[PDB]
RNA sequence: AAGCUCGUAUCAGUUUUAUGAGGUAAAGCGAAAACUUUAAAUAUGUAAGAAGUCCUUGUUUGAACGUGGACAUUUGAAUGAAGAGCUUUUAGUGGGCCAUUUUUGGUAAGCAGAACUGGCGAUGCGGGAUGAACCGAACGUAGAGUUAAGGUGCCGGAAUACACGCUCAUCAGACACCACAAAAGGUGUUAGUUCAUCUAGACAGCCGGACGGUGGCCAUGGAAGUCGGAAUCCGCUAAGGAGUGUGUAACAACUCACCGGCCGAAUGAACUA
RNA sequence: GCAGUCAAGCGUUCAUAGCGACAUUGCUUUUUGAUUCUUCGAUGUCGGCUCUUCCUAUCAUACCGAAGCAGAAUUCGGUAAGCGUUGGAUUGUUCACCCACUAAUAGGGAGUGAGCUGGGUUUAGACCGUCGUGAGACAGGUUAGUUUUACCCUACUGAU
């Protein structure tokens, strides 16, 4: 029910893309 | 509101709601008849037997015929002018009036308006019409048909559906010796009037069908000129 | 109480060859900055293994609204540890600032859930900009067209003991 | 929830008069004239033009619009009752004994006596209330009639005269005797 | 209690040849009047006892004809079993069976009675309490 | 079941269609005072020289019991109060039956308690099992084995025991 | 949101794959040696030759 | 009590620092939990300088059994303090309940054993309407002031205070609980959470269809979907069960489940509090 | 009660680690209403006149609901405590048992251990029974056997 149903999900992976990447390099 | 909410009555049987499916089914189906069928009609069933609909529907082979909801008859072979299947296909589209109503053929332009003058099928009364019958139940004790025949031909009514005369009919009964008997002579309907809905179904219970029926015809539609034709008989 | 959202900062105690720690940062609504900066290192504590004697806090800051006169609708998450198993919830409150809708919120959960200040976590407060993205009724209710309605039976308060009116309720 | 108002539109036809002061309610119409006292109800009347009345109820809760509704109907019964009239049409169907109904005046004051019900000795009599009318109707056996502009004041006198009628002790399987409402509807009729 | 050995240690088992042997004196063993029992020195009984019978055991029902078959709405039954053929047979026996229902009522009829004094109305007395002297708990 | 109905061993012929650690499996039961288990009986019109005991709890006397002389008896164990089968059941086939108690063996909390054969529970008894009917290699046939009982015969009237095959 | 979930729920059954697989081979490895520690390779070998048909 | 030997650089129901053990397991990385390094407090244990510290040789290089010689006070962690020590001596004392915490075993349910720490007794005072154990609380005689626990409708000193919610009980509740009847029922009310349907018209209502092959096959006096057993097909479809129920002696007739016409906006279901 | 099956749902998510309601499955003597002439140790004393009151968990009486309830008579259930609930027999006993009336012969609380009174503790008498080398005891059974409100204060009833 929550109304910002888009951005939160979007936000979790623009963090984990740095999450993971930040491992290897 | 919480509580002290209207229970939904479940009554099991085997069968079960569609959904989505047949609808679907039913838009990919007139796609894929306006695809190939050159000459399309519409129709207005409104009262019909499924009997009678069967002998309609296979009287002839070579067709595609759909009892359709409306709404998505009409989103398919487009709602508005512009945007649709083919062209023109509003233009139907805009007279829908009934159960429509939809036959898909590639055949002469006039065997179906020759068949349609010529069909008629007796049907029940279908209220708010003329009925050419004016019918008193004798005040003798009733018999199984409505009282216009010979009595030692025909059976007494059935008492369990004394109780279905008296409440949702209204017609003074009292059982005796099993039987229905009335008192005073009643009639149940005379001729030319806009029928009530027991005016009706009281015909429909003794079970006499006089009533004309014949199915109409409005328009048209060809996948070669693109438009419609309309020549007006019902 | 008349709560404030702090906003704390906390770099967890450097080393060397682990020097400038990672820098992590909440917002907070407490109504004393020591309730403030408790209710964060619990916070972390439970998010990750942390702890107060192996950390430090940087900056407790207060934030204040940029509009506390535009009337916003606020929409809440909560969830909190009562008194069975967690879940979580989402409401909404139509009012002027964040620190007063989390007030109300907190008492709401206390008249409801029973539960108290232990249990209940904020999780994010956002201002909608739209109408049509209010979906509850009774915040809906008042989001209409030329609203006018009247007082409830509005019941005089008296200063006096003994009147000599029989007084009349307004109207 | 506590809805912040809600309204309910009652209806009223062309040669009916409704006048409501604080909660008093008085419908005059071609049949007569009808009344009643809504105090206990706490809503809010208010004249749109002259063929439609709002009630609306403020801040109302769940019992309080529960009760809003029916003042509605209320209301649009008087107004059927005062254009168009009520009529109950009772049977009073009897086994071996028969049954007399008639209408007396014990000091003058409208009763129905209901005689040799079952073969009893006892006289069974029911007041006939004020303003409804009852005559034993022809050309049917069996059937008497109570009109009248009231609904509920016909509704319960017919109750009553039923209610009169019941048999004790006896299996009510076999002795199918009393009278009972065989039709609820209208003077006129057409509707 | 200490696990062990016994306890799933079986304990008093029988032979082929000893139910053999003592199955064999039951219709032999010499009882009179001079000479009673003292001891048992315990024998299987459930194996040892039990002599025929030749009685044909009555026969079972309920497992073939519930009830709701034999009687109730859904009467699961129509023709009798075992459904009478002879009518001769049958009504020789129908004829006896009244006639013999007659010499029973004769018997009665003979015997008593106490039919005519319960006409009468009257009744025998209580016997008294003094008639329990000896049946008391 | 309407859902269910809507989503769609190997006996013989001679047999279908009819229907039926060396642990105890009952170490640690709670133990029994002297009191309780042992009543007291006051002897005299003045009521001063007792001497005389009474068991409460359901006892099996045995074959040959012929109560003693009153005069010399000091254990009494009623007659309300005893066994002479008990029900037991089976861990496997399923099964239960009534078994005549032949004697008891293990009491545990006293050997006293054996001697006088005392069915509280845990007790070991040596119970018949001639309807179990049960043959080994070789296998004679066996008519008598242990079982533990597995329920106070107190709380109730009856013996509820389990064997150990 | 049932998509990612998937993926997820595809990563624990990876980690199950993982784990099953070398757990089971290392009990593979636990059994042979538990059983040869004592008796003779000789022995183990000639049990390898009786249950090389499966 | 007295004596004598210090006013202790000495002690302490305490912390720290060190090193201890129980390492529960968050490490994690191993060869693929797979170790074993290890960790917080969890809770105890001994130790932290004056005779100590050493420098120099006699002894079965070691360990010291012997000397002699340097470093009084930055003389060696935090905190508190003067009541610390030792000899002779002398009166009462010995019974026992409650709670908390650590722990072992229990069964109808209680509980039993331990160990530690309060309290009670020898002890009043405020509060809990009353009271062995509950909440506050350092008892000379008085004055002023301020508060604890508990409270502020009246009894009764102190807001019929302010603010947000919830509840109506045909004997509410004010409970004391972080107990018992307690698992459930309820068409009371409020808020939520997980699910779908819906202008390719949702729910409620009326009206219409609810069909042929096919009285499907057995069983029988009749059992045409509806006494009974065995599956449940296909057709054309919009749907329609070899039929949910009322009904007939047998079909009819009504119905449902299922579709469509009318209407024109949420409604449905299951859980949690 | 015991031994199981379920499996609603719950359980670091765990059904196949675990629990686990309602249900269920097993005899404790048998299948043709056969009999029943089978009653099994109360350790602590029981049972009765006069009298009042209370409870409802109702036997009768009042009014209703459902029953194949035709009538009659019942069976079950709802509100209901206003009113009523007996006369005898049985001590080689009775925690009960019978027959007779009746509308019915309901179940309990506060009793009546100084209002009275008999089974039972029965101290000095005595007799047999059982055990003992014994005085004696008690596994028993048998009998006869003087505790005296109230004149005080209140309660209750009446009286100034």
């Amino acid at each position: 029910n929550f109304p910002y149903k888009a951005k939160i999900l979007e936000e979790i992976e623009a963090k984990k893309m740095k999450d993971l990447e930040e491992r290897e390099l | 509101m919480p509580r002290s909410k209207r229970s939904k009555l479940v009554t099991l049987a085997q069968t079960d709601k569609k959904g989505r499916e047949n609808k679907e089914r039913i838009f990919d189906e007139v796609r894929e008849a306006l695809d190939t069928y050159r000459y399309v009609w519409v129709l207005h069933l409104d009262d019909v037997r499924t009997p009678v609909l069967q002998e309609i529907r296979t009287s002839w082979a070579g067709s595609k015929l759909i009892m359709g909801k409306r709404k998505v008859l009409q989103k398919a072979l487009g709602e508005k002018r512009e945007e649709e299947y083919k062209e023109n296909l509003y233009q139907l589209s805009k007279l829908c009036s009934g159960v429509t109503g939809l036959l898909f053929t590639d055949e002469d332009v006039n065997t179906v308006k020759e068949y349609f003058k010529s069909y008629v099928r007796s049907d029940y009364s279908r209220p708010n019409t003329k009925a050419p019958l004016t019918f008193t139940i004798p005040e003798g004790i009733v018999y199984s048909r409505g009282g216009q025949i010979p009595a030692e031909e025909d059976v007494p009514m059935i008492h369990s559906l004394e109780p279905t005369m008296r409440n949702k009919f209204e017609i003074p009964t009292k059982i005796k010796a099993g039987k229905i008997t009335i008192d005073s002579p009643y009639l149940v309907c005379t001729e030319g009037e806009k029928l009530d809905v027991r005016q009706a179904l009281i015909l429909k219970q003794f079970g006499i069908a006089a009533s004309e029926f014949k199915v109409k015809v409005s328009a048209y539609y060809d996948n070669d000129s693109s438009t419609v034709e309309s020549t007006n008989i019902n | 109480a008349h709560f404030k959202e702090y906003q704390v900062i906390g770099r967890r105690l450097p080393t060397e060859s682990v020097p400038e720690p990672k820098l992590f940062r909440m917002r907070i609504f407490a109504s004393n900055e020591v309730i403030a900066k408790s209710r964060y290192w619990y916070f972390l504590q439970k998010l990750h293994k942390v702890k107060k004697a192996s950390g430090e806090i940087v900056s407790i800051n207060q934030i204040n609204e940029a509009h506390p006169t535009k009337v916003k609708n606020f929409g809440v998450w909560v969830r909190y540890d009562s008194r069975s198993g967690t879940h979580n919830m989402y409401k909404e409150i139509r009012d002027v600032s964040r620190v007063a809708a989390v007030e109300t919120l907190y008492q709401d959960m206390a008249a409801r859930h029973r539960a108290r200040f232990r249990s209940i976590h904020i999780l994010k407060v956002a201002e909608i900009e739209k109408t049509a993205d209010v979906k509850r009724q009774y915040v809906k209710q008042f989001l209409t067209k030329d609203l006018k309605f009247p007082l409830p039976h509005r019941v005089q308060k008296s200063t006096k003991t003994f009147s000599y009116k029989r007084p009349s309720t307004f109207y | 929830m506590k809805y912040i108002q809600t309204e309910q539109q009652i209806e009223v036809p062309e040669g009916v008069t409704v006048s409501i002061k604080s909660r008093i309610v008085k419908v005059v119409g071609p049949r007569g004239t009808l009344t009643k006292n809504l105090k206990h109800i706490d809503v809010t009347f208010t004249k749109v033009n002259n063929q439609l009345i709002k009630v609306a109820v403020h801040n109302g809760g769940r019992k309080h619009v529960a009760a809003l509704r029916t003042v509605k109907s209320l209301v649009d019964n008087m107004i059927t009752g005062v254009t168009k009239g009520y009529k109950y049409k009772m049977r009073y169907v009897y086994a071996h004994f028969p049954i007399n109904v008639n209408i007396v005046e014990k000091d003058g004051a409208k009763f129905i006596e209901v005689r040799n019900f079952l073969g009893d000795k006892k006289i069974r009599n029911v007041p006939v209330r004020d303003g409804v009318t009852i005559e034993f109707s022809t050309n049917v056996k069996d059937e008497i009639v109570l009109s009248g502009n009231s609904v509920e004041d016909v509704s319960q006198n017919a109750a009553d005269l039923q209610q009169i009628c019941r048999v004790r002790n006896k299996d009510i399987r076999k002795f199918l005797d009393g009278i009972y409402v065989s039709h609820k509807g209208f003077i006129t009729e057409d509707l | 209690v200490q696990p062990d050995r016994r306890w799933f240690g079986n304990t008093r088992v029988i032979s082929q040849d000893a139910l053999q042997h003592f199955r064999s004196a039951l219709g032999e063993t010499q009882k009179d009047t001079y000479q009673v029992l003292l001891r048992r020195n315990k024998l299987p009984m459930s194996l040892l006892e039990e002599k025929d019978a030749d009685e044909s055991p009555k026969a079972r029902i309920l497992d073939t004809e519930s009830y709701a078959d034999a009687f109730g709405p859904k009467a699961q039954r129509k023709r009798p079993r075992l459904a009478a053929s002879n009518l001769e047979d049958l009504v020789k026996a129908t004829n006896e069976d009244i006639t013999k229902y007659e010499e029973k009522q004769v018997l009665d009829a003979t015997l008593g009675g106490n039919q005519e004094d319960k006409e009468n109305g009257w009744t025998s007395a209580a016997k008294e309490a003094i008639f329990s002297k000896g049946q008391s708990k | 079941a309407h859902e269910q109905s809507k989503v769609k061993d190997a006996l013989p012929t001679y047999l279908l269609d009819r229907e039926q650690k060396f642990s105890v499996p009952l170490p640690k039961v709670r133990g029994i005072s002297e009191e309780e288990m042992f009543k007291v009986i006051k002897t005299g019109k003045s009521r001063s020289k007792s001497w005389k005991r009474m068991i409460t709890k359901h006892t099996f006397v045995g074959e040959g019991f012929t109560r003693r002389p009153v005069k010399m008896e000091r254990i009494i164990r009623p007659s309300a109060l005893r066994q002479k089968k008990a029900n037991v059941t089976h861990p496997e086939l399923g099964v239960t039956v009534f078994l005549p108690i032949l004697a008891v063996k293990k009491n545990p909390q006293s050997p006293m308690y054996t001697q006088l054969g005392v069915l509280t529970k845990g007790t070991i008894i040596e119970v018949n099992v001639s309807e179990l009917g049960m043959v080994t290699a070789g296998g004679k046939v066996v008519w008598g084995k242990y079982a533990q009982v597995t329920n106070e015969p107190d709380r109730d009237g009856c013996v509820n025991a389990v064997l150990l095959v | 949101l049932k998509a990612l979930k998937d993926e997820k729920e595809e990563a624990r059954q990876a980690k199950i794959t993982m784990l099953k697989e070398r757990r089971e081979k290392k009990e593979e490895n636990e059994r042979y040696e538990r059983l040869a520690a004592k008796m003779h390779a000789k022995k183990v070998e000639r049990m390898r030759r009786r249950e090389k048909r499966n």
